[PDB]
């Protein structure tokens, strides 16, 4: 039996990141294997038989850029401890938000170098879209990272060189605000699969990985083990029930269906929930899944749920529902957030009213006050009230939303408590919520 | 090569009487330069609804997911939602 942990693969687009997490995908799960199988037969024609793992990731590619492949883009592989549902990093600049406000938030980083000398240098651009992945990561609490050095090959194995790379990469992440001791630096070849699930014989000197965890030092050789190596994070199962709406229906002969995503605590048939900011209480008559029909829904299921004398009407995407006997959700006048400005063509100013998006709710919310800038990294206050933000500024701010909202700061309800924000056909900055008026 | 993404969308109807082929013809009518449409389900999602899962490969500098979902969701007799069910880099 495994628990349930989300990675997010990050790195430079010549890092060769989608190989390596094609790699696992591919030897640790089952996503389009009806197409994998296809390819592994096919390649009986370059030579007598014989294929590399990395010949039939490249026809996969193809064959879902042709969008002929049939399984979805969730992706999931295993380990000896966990199911991991993975994500290949999107260059797509819209990925931002979804990386924000979107579900299975992730629970380690695994951030993928180049260790060619030009590649590497490219990657560790402050400007480069890398070091925005990695502070969005530690910005959302994603406090594990794992590195690895990969291409290994194309720098023949050279001790030094993954040295230099170490250290470099280090700097890097320290600047984020990661704490390399307690970071795994991986040497790897995605290609050839050196310490990717076997260890490399390519390289003498390598002793494995380490890291420095609360209750001593973890060792290891490859990248699965790394992954493996994870710890547990806990679940909010026993936090009051919170679950954002994405759809209401009108069910003929059934009455209103709300559909959402069960981020906090749990539903069940008999319970009394009450929706913010409408303010509507009522009994949760049934609840369904796929097909199933549940006696629960816990943290992270999708589900919908029949509730009587509430009509399409006056509940909405967006609303938030709750336990009505167990710190029920409400609206808010405000809530002040530590926002980090992203780069971006522009400067913020307190009466600045862009739209946020904070779980399924997209409302503008005016920045009313700038109350502090401070530290990013240890949250020191550097100034009180700074009369402006600019881009890598880390700031609270006083936020008053334009239509009745209901959110959470960060610290209680996480995936109620995190927002992007839009403007300029990009998300501008990336909000913490740190405390709430009711 | 440009950079491109795979994406999964979840595109749900107004009630379980919505008709879901006319749902997804509208969906894939929607031409753009550096858009391919993929394969798609009718996945439950309980009480008799279906919502429409399909995928799409778009290339990053060519297609903006904000103004695709935006124009999916303007066909307002089929589509209540869309939502990105997930994605990946390619
Ligand atoms: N030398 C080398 N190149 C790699 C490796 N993994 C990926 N690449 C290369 O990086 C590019 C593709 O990266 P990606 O698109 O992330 O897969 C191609 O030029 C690949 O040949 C590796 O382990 N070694």
């Amino acid at each position: 039996e495994k628990s349930h942990i989300n990675v997010v693969v990050i790195g430079h687009v010549d890092s060769g990141k989608s190989t390596t997490t094609g790699h696992l995908i591919y030897k640790c799960g089952g996503i389009d294997k009806r197409t994998i199988e296809k390819f592994e037969k096919e390649a009986a024609e370059l030579g007598k038989g014989s294929f590399k793992y990395a010949w039939v990731l490249d026809k996969l590619k193809a064959e879902r850029e042709r969008g002929i492949t049939i399984d979805i883009a969730l992706w999931k592989f295993e380990t000896p401890k966990y199911q991991v549902t993975v994500i290949d990093a999107p260059g797509h600049r819209d990925f931002i938000k979804n990386m924000i406000t979107g579900t299975s938030q992730a629970d380690c980083a695994i951030l993928i170098i180049a260790g060619g000398v030009g590649e590497f240098e490219a990657g560790i651009s402050k400007d480069g879209q890398t070091r925005e992945h990695a502070l969005l990561a530690f910005t959302l609490g994603v406090r594990q990272l794992i590195v690895a050095v990969n291409k290994m090959d194309s720098v023949k194995w050279d001790e030094s060189r993954f040295q230099e790379i170490v250290k470099e990469t280090s700097n890097f992440i320290k600047k984020v605000g990661y704490n390399p001791k307690t970071v795994p630096f991986v040497p790897i070849s995605g290609w050839n699969g050196d310490n990717m699930i076997e260890a490399t014989t390519n390289a003498p000197w390598y002793k494995g990985w380490e890291k420095e965890t609360k209750a001593g030092v973890v060792k290891g050789k490859t990248l699965l083990e790394a992954i493996d190596a994870i710890e547990q994070p806990s679940r909010p199962t026993d936090k009051p029930l919170r679950l954002p709406l994405q759809d209401v229906y009108k069910i003929g002969g059934i009455g209103t269906v709300p559909v959402g995503r069960v981020e906090t605590g749990v539903i069940k048939p008999g319970m009394v929930v009450t929706f913010a900011p409408a303010g509507v209480t009522t009994e949760v008559k049934s609840v369904e899944m796929h097909h199933e029909q549940l006696e629960q829904g816990v943290p992270g299921d999708n589900v919908g749920f029949n509730v009587k004398n509430v009509s399409v009407k006056e509940i909405r995407r967006g609303n938030v529902c709750g336990d009505a006997k167990n710190d029920p959700p409400k609206g808010c006048a405000s809530f002040n957030a530590t926002v980090i400005v992203l780069n971006h063509p522009g400067q913020i100013s307190a009466g600045y009213s862009p739209v946020l998006d904070c779980h399924t709710a997209h409302i503008a919310c005016r920045f009313d006050e700038l109350l502090e800038k401070n530290d990013r990294r240890s949250g020191k206050k550097l100034e009180d009230h700074p009369k402006f933000l600019k881009s890598g500024d880390a700031a609270l701010v006083k936020f008053v939303p334009s239509k009745p909202m209901c959110v959470e700061a960060f610290s209680e309800y996480p995936p109620l408590g995190r927002f992007a924000v839009r403007d300029m056909r990009q998300t501008v900055a990336v909000g913490v919520i740190k405390s709430v008026d009711k | 090569p440009a950079a491109k993404s795979i994406v999964t969308l979840d595109v749900k109807p107004w009630d379980d009487e919505t008709n879901l082929e006319e749902m997804v013809a509208n969906v894939k009518a929607i031409e753009m330069e550096g858009l391919t449409w993929g394969a798609h389900q009718f996945i439950p999602i309980g009480f008799g609804i279906k919502k429409l899962q399909i995928n799409c490969v778009v290339e990053d500098d060519k297609v903006s997911l904000d103004d695709l979902q935006q124009s999916i969701e303007e066909d307002e007799d089929h589509v209540q939602s869309t939502d990105i069910a997930a994605m990946q880099k390619l």
